[PDB]
């Protein structure tokens, strides 16, 4: 077993790394969102 | 928006002409559950689940008789709230056969909170068996009280005004008791047509 | 949990129903998106299987059943194949992409004892099942017959979810326990309980090492396949009813959950708040799915409306 | 002059809130709603002309010259208010054909024939209001001077025909009502009891409708067939306008309110 902080690093790791390519937390304008 | 948009929308249209003719012919059919606990011979003279299609007097209607998955009650049998009746099922020879698990069932069936508008049809099975039974042997063991006497007829109304006892709290459904005797199919068919106008009765708003 | 106060959390989020799909007539217990982020199937119990353009909001392709009783669907990863499953014991597989116009089916799975819960594809050639008789199984299209069947508890499985490196998958069942299996042996690898009732729905975290449960107890927590442990619980005071599907976002920082008090929610996946209500569905919420391409939900419901948000 | 200031305000109460009850929430919903509708805006296409007229205290005839605000009010009138026992009386055939032929209801009249006669009762009483317009009657300004109907002189043709067709109406509700009890009766008759429970409470609602369909048109129709072959006409309009006030309250009000 690893130590359950480093995995919430990991996890938050990966959480921080992908906040820009996420159209549900900081939507794209209406010219490409294709609904 | 060229011809190929103009061609998938006819062909739009003409999938949804099929499927609102497909469900309009479906609401004229009587879907009804079979649950139970001797079904057999009822499904004879009337893996999975199995439906079995039957018409009466220009009514014909489906009839679900579950229970060979066995698998929990609590999962699949909320894809079951839509339906016009239960026709519930024991054979009433079993006394003392080693039908409180019987009792059991159709208190859990009948208070269920997806059943609260279904009137739960219900059939006594083996009547034969039963008076030759209770000529021969005493039915005053199923509970130490159970009956003031012992001829047939006040031990088939005890048994019936029993299982009609367990109905908690609702004055929605109604019990429609048989015992098993044409006119067989013929009591489901006087008592589905006195559930529909309890139903078109509340759907042209009149109580 | 501890860790994360330092973290600026969302703010707030607002959907709007951006479509609508109309066209069902009994209820609701499935929706599946494709690859394609474009086409979505729907099952009811019509006895209708329906795919649908998420675009231009009308039918493509309107199958009709057999056993009018489908608890799950699926939809293939190639585009060619949809499979249903329900109360007949028996998963069916159709092609879509075939010579004539009309839509067959190809193959009838009918192995099973207990009922089908759900079913997801592997490749054109792989699906993996899992039933009310306590075990999941591993089948083969062309030879009919399930090349590994995972037997590992009590409960009825009632969920699945694959990697997505599709090399081991999760399932959690009737008596809380969730286990981590491998598609290759074919036997459990770690079992997880910390639920106090059973388990309605799992998705994977999108990275592949963890995942989120779903109870019928109005709460849910995210195990890690390392620590082997809980992380959060996240739960509100006035919740009473149960979670029926579960779903993730693609940077992994929104957990939506389909609750049975007639609205969904979106929960915040690293800070154990409350950010958003879907609000608005009439009737219980059944599936909700999240695009590959992470565009959209689409919430299927037992209004007979499938709708389409953000 | 107190009077249609009261049946202004008093039907304007009634059928609110029963617009506002039904949009929120079958195949009796939209023909309440199309009863509620076309009952308030009776209501209020024809009260402010008299509202307005007499304020000011002078004859209809000098306020129109060449008789055209007379013709409105003249076709109105018979417009939005036969109607309204159009939609009584439909409602009426409809809840006996659930009692007496129930399985037939299911079929066949599923919200898709409750937009059809429903809105076809408004073409079938307009391709005779407006036969004045084409020659045959005339309405013209009664005796209070603010209102009109049908002269009393071909135009008998039109003055026995509105009391013909003004009897159809009545004659099919009681027609429907009794048939509608007395096969409920029988049908619980012999039984050997919750249904019971639906006959008392049909029975009291159903004869309401019964009751106010003959306090409401009984004078107006039955003075008319008299005049083709003073004070009292007069009132013969504002009874008649009464069951408009309180058509909006029987059908869906207050048995909810008590
Ligand atoms: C066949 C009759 C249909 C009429 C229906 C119409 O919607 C009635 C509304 C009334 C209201 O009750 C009083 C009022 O002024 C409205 C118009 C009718 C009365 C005109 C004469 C009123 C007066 O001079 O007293």
């Amino acid at each position: 077993r690893i130590k359950v902080s480093k995995a919430a690093a990991d996890l938050m790791a990966y959480c921080e790394a992908h906040a820009k390519e996420d159209p549900l937390l900081t939507p794209v304008p209406a010219s490409e969102n294709p609904f | 928006l060229s011809a190929e948009d103009k061609a998938a929308v006819e062909r739009s249209k003409m999938i949804d002409r099929n499927l609102r003719e497909d469900g309009e012919k479906a609401a004229r059919e009587v879907k009804l559950l079979l649950l139970g606990a001797g079904k057999s011979t009822i499904v004879k003279q009337m893996t999975g689940i199995v439906e079995t299609h039957f018409t009466f007097k220009d009514l014909h209607f489906k009839m679900f008789d579950v229970g060979a998955q066995r698998s929990e009650r609590k999962k699949w049998i909320h894809c079951f709230e839509g339906v016009t009746a239960i026709i519930f099922c024991v054979a009433l020879s079993d006394y003392d056969l080693v039908m409180h698990e019987s009792m059991k069932l159709f208190d859990s069936i009948c208070n269920n909170k997806w059943f609260t508008d279904t009137s739960i049809i219900l059939f006594l099975n083996k009547k034969d068996l039963f008076e030759e039974k209770i000529k021969k042997s005493p039915l005053t063991i199923c509970y130490p009280e159970y009956a003031g006497s012992n001829t047939y007829e006040e031990a088939a109304a005890y048994i019936q005004c029993q299982f009609e006892d367990l109905n908690k709290r609702k004055d929605t459904k109604e019990i429609y008791t048989h015992f098993t005797c044409t006119k067989n199919v013929q009591f489901v068919f006087d008592a589905v047509t006195d559930v529909i106008i309890k139903n078109n009765l509340k759907d042209c708003g009149l109580f | 949990s501890q860790i994360t106060n330092n973290i600026d959390p969302v703010g707030r989020i607002q959907m709007r129903t951006r479509r609508t799909l109309r066209g069902h007539l009994a209820k609701i217990y499935a929706m599946h998106w494709g690859t394609d982020s474009r086409l979505l199937v729907s099952a009811s119990q019509d006895g209708k299987l329906i795919i649908w353009d998420s675009y231009t909001t009308n039918k493509v392709h309107a199958i009709p059943l057999r056993s009018s009783w489908v608890m799950t669907c699926a939809y293939a990863p190639s585009g060619n194949y949809v499979a249903c499953g329900g109360l007949d014991n028996i998963c069916s597989i159709y092609n879509l992409k075939t010579r004539e116009g009309n839509v067959r089916v190809s193959r009838e799975l009918a192995g099973h004892t207990g009922y089908l819960s759900c079913c997801r594809f592997l490749d054109d050639n792989q699906i993996v099942t899992s039933s009310g008789d306590t075990t999941c199984a591993l089948w083969d299209i062309e030879t009919g017959q399930q090349t590994t069947t995972f037997t590992g508890h009590t409960g009825d499985v009632m969920s699945l979810s694959l990697a997505p490196d599709t090399r081991l998958f999760v399932s959690g069942a009737c008596d809380a326990s969730a286990k981590l299996w491998d598609v290759r042996e074919g036997m459990c690898r770690q079992t997880f309980t910390g639920h106090e009732s059973d388990i309605n729905a799992i998705c994977f975290f999108p990275n592949g090492n963890a995942f989120a449960t779903g109870s019928d107890d109005a709460t849910c927590r995210l195990f890690d396949l390392r620590a082997d442990q809980e992380l959060m619980t996240y739960s509100h005071d006035n919740i009473i009813c149960g979670i029926t599907s579960v779903s993730f976002s693609k940077s992994g920082r929104l957990l939506l959950a389909g609750y049975d008090d007639f609205n969904c929610n979106v929960w915040d996946a690293l800070k154990a708040d409350r950010a958003g209500v879907l609000a608005g569905h009439d009737n219980r919420v059944s599936c909700l799915g999240v695009t590959d391409d992470g565009m959209a939900v689409a919430t299927g419901s037992w209004d007979s409306f499938l709708k389409i948000w953000n | 002059v107190a009077f249609p200031i009261t049946m202004l305000l008093t039907g304007f109460v009634g059928n609110a809130l029963a617009m506002l009850l039904v949009s929120r929430s079958k195949s009796f919903l939209l023909c309440i709603g199309w009863l509620a509708l076309t009952d308030l805006v009776g209501q209020l296409l024809t009260t402010p002309v008299v509202i307005v007229v007499y304020l000011s205290k002078q004859r209809w005839e000098h306020i129109d010259p060449s008789g055209r605000l007379c013709t409105f009010f003249g076709l109105t009138m018979t417009v939005f208010g036969l109607s309204s026992l159009f939609i009584a009386s439909a409602m009426a055939v409809e809840r006996a054909l659930a009692i007496r032929a129930p399985h037939w209801y299911a079929s066949h009249m599923k919200t898709r024939a409750t937009r059809a006669v429903l809105l076809g009762v408004w073409l079938a009483v307009l391709a005779f209001a407006l036969l004045p317009v084409l020659g045959v009657g005339q309405y013209t300004v009664q005796w209070p001077g603010t209102w009109c109907f049908i002269s009393t002189g071909g135009n008998l043709f039109f003055a026995s025909a509105f009391a013909f067709l003004g009897l159809l109406a009545l004659t099919v509700t009681f027609s429907c009502n009794l048939a509608t009890i007395k096969a409920l009766v029988s049908r619980c008759r012999a039984k050997a009891a919750q249904w019971g429970r639906i006959t008392t409470e049909t029975a009291i609602q159903l004869m309401g409708i019964m009751c106010v369909l003959s306090v409401c048109w009984s004078p107006l129709l039955i003075m008319m067939l008299k005049m083709i072959f003073c004070n009292f006409f007069l009132i013969a309009v504002r009874l008649a306008s009464l069951n408009q006030i309180l058509d909006p309250w029987v059908y869906l009000l207050l048995r909810k309110i008590l």
